[PDB]
């Protein structure tokens, strides 16, 4: 049936220039227009531009006008989005569609854009003990910051994955380009500090597996 | 040229109910509108064209109508896969603008953030660097605006914040805030507070720790 491939993640530096593919199979792009769409990390759906596969007729959202170009290859049934000098607002993912005016309307899964110079980091992960106010109360919540690592993603279970409910793992946030992620985890009072709560944070990339275990501050 | 502008950019609705999500071109579109809708980590999928011509697949729920600028797109029985974003895009003229977006999430009563802080770990000092955590738990609706302060004075770089998407069984919201801060800087303040402002309160509910007082 009708699919539109797009490359894998891409990782690029600030300043580079990176060349996304989305190909198309069921159908010849030139029956339609290929768009570029850019979603950035939750926020909207900003349409680049689209190239008349059959023309080479290209049109663009001003804004992109210099810092990006659609083209295509009929041949291979495969448009392309170069975006030039890359700055941390690339960082986004790039959609192609196959769509114009009626319901052929196809999407690709989308290529997700991270504009970063960090190298493969291991993560510092620092066990967060809590703001005692909440310690006469009910529950305790505890967390992790999985610190400056690169690139996602990790696996943060507790207690082994014994601890499975109660917890927030928080998505990722790329800063001053390496990721930063915090999960949290609520035990009951009698749990911990009583008992043992360690959060294991996994990072294949680094390859680094790290537990930790929430000590009380001194405090 | 043209810009859609989408309404609202959030609704809350449940299953069975109806709703309808408007966009306005910044111009005359002719009725080239179409409207998409989202769902989590998926690539958007069109719902309705020409304003009120249903896509593949759609079923009869989902009706579209408008003229010249004014859009809707209603949605008659809430089933639990509508929940998602949808926009609108015109297909007028160049640019194709989209609307911002319009999220469907589950309605639940309002619930207040759990708010925890979290001084900088030993761990974390011993390297020159110091973050301060404020996670702000299991909460509803998903306005809130959190606030860092390090000595009464407001904080606005440093902060790094995060959020769940609505929980799949409760359907509250999640939020976790770090303010960054050098170690230098850190061990010449006392108080850092973290304000959260939402909905469930008129005053803000506030989290502090001293630096100094351990």
């Amino acid at each position: 049936e009708v699919q539109l491939q797009q490359s894998g993640a891409e990782l690029v530096k600030p300043g580079a220039s990176v060349k996304l593919s989305c190909t198309a199979s069921g159908f010849n792009i030139k029956d339609t227009y290929m768009h570029w769409v850019k979603q950035r990390p939750e926020k909207g759906l900003e349409w680049i531009g689209r190239i008349d596969p059959a023309s080479g007729n290209t049109k663009y959202d001003p804004k992109f006008q210099d810092k990006a170009t659609i083209t295509a290859d009929t041949s291979s049934n495969t448009a392309y989005l170069q975006l030039s000098s890359l700055t941390s607002e690339d960082t986004a993912v790039y959609y192609c569609a196959g769509y114009d005016y009626g319901n052929f309307d196809y999407w690709g899964q989308g290529t997700t854009l991270t504009v970063s110079s960090a190298e493969t980091t291991p993560p510092s992960v620092y066990p967060l003990a809590p703001g005692t106010a909440a310690l006469k109360s009910s529950m305790v919540t505890l967390g992790c910051l999985v610190k400056g690592y690169f690139p996602e993603p990790v696996t943060v279970t507790w207690n082994s994955g014994s601890l499975s409910s109660g917890v927030h793992t928080f998505p990722a946030v790329l800063q001053s380009d390496l990721y930063t992620l915090s999960s949290s985890v609520t035990v009951p009072s009698s749990t911990w500090p009583s008992q043992t709560v360690t959060c294991n944070v996994a990072h294949p990339a680094s390859s680094t597996k790290v537990d930790k275990k929430i000590v009380p501050r001194n405090c | 040229d043209i810009q859609m502008t989408q309404s609202p950019a959030s609704l809350s609705a449940s299953v069975g109910e109806t709703v309808t999500i408007t966009c306005r071109a910044s111009g005359n579109i002719h009725n080239y509108l179409a409207w998409y809708q989202q769902k989590q980590g998926k690539s958007p999928q069109l719902l309705v064209y020409n304003a009120k011509t249903l896509a593949d697949g759609v079923p009869s729920r989902f009706s579209g109508s408008g003229s010249g600028t004014q859009y809707s797109l209603k949605i008659n029985s809430l089933q639990p896969e509508d929940f998602g974003s949808y926009y609108c895009q015109h297909f007028w003229s160049t640019p194709w603008t989209f609307g911002g977006g319009t999220k469907l999430e589950i309605k639940r009563a309002d619930a207040a953030p759990t708010v925890s802080i979290f001084p900088p770990s030993s761990e974390q000092l011993t390297s020159g660097g110091a973050s301060v955590v404020c996670f702000l738990n299991n909460f509803y609706p998903k306005d809130i605006n959190v606030k860092w302060k390090i000595d009464g004075s407001e904080r606005q770089n440093g902060v790094l914040n995060s959020w769940t998407d609505q929980d799949s069984k409760d359907s509250t919201y999640s939020m976790s805030s770090t303010l960054t801060l050098t170690k230098d800087e850190y061990e010449r303040h006392n108080s850092y507070t973290c304000e959260a402002t939402h909905k469930t309160s008129t005053s803000p509910i506030v989290k502090s720790f001293n630096r100094n007082e351990c």
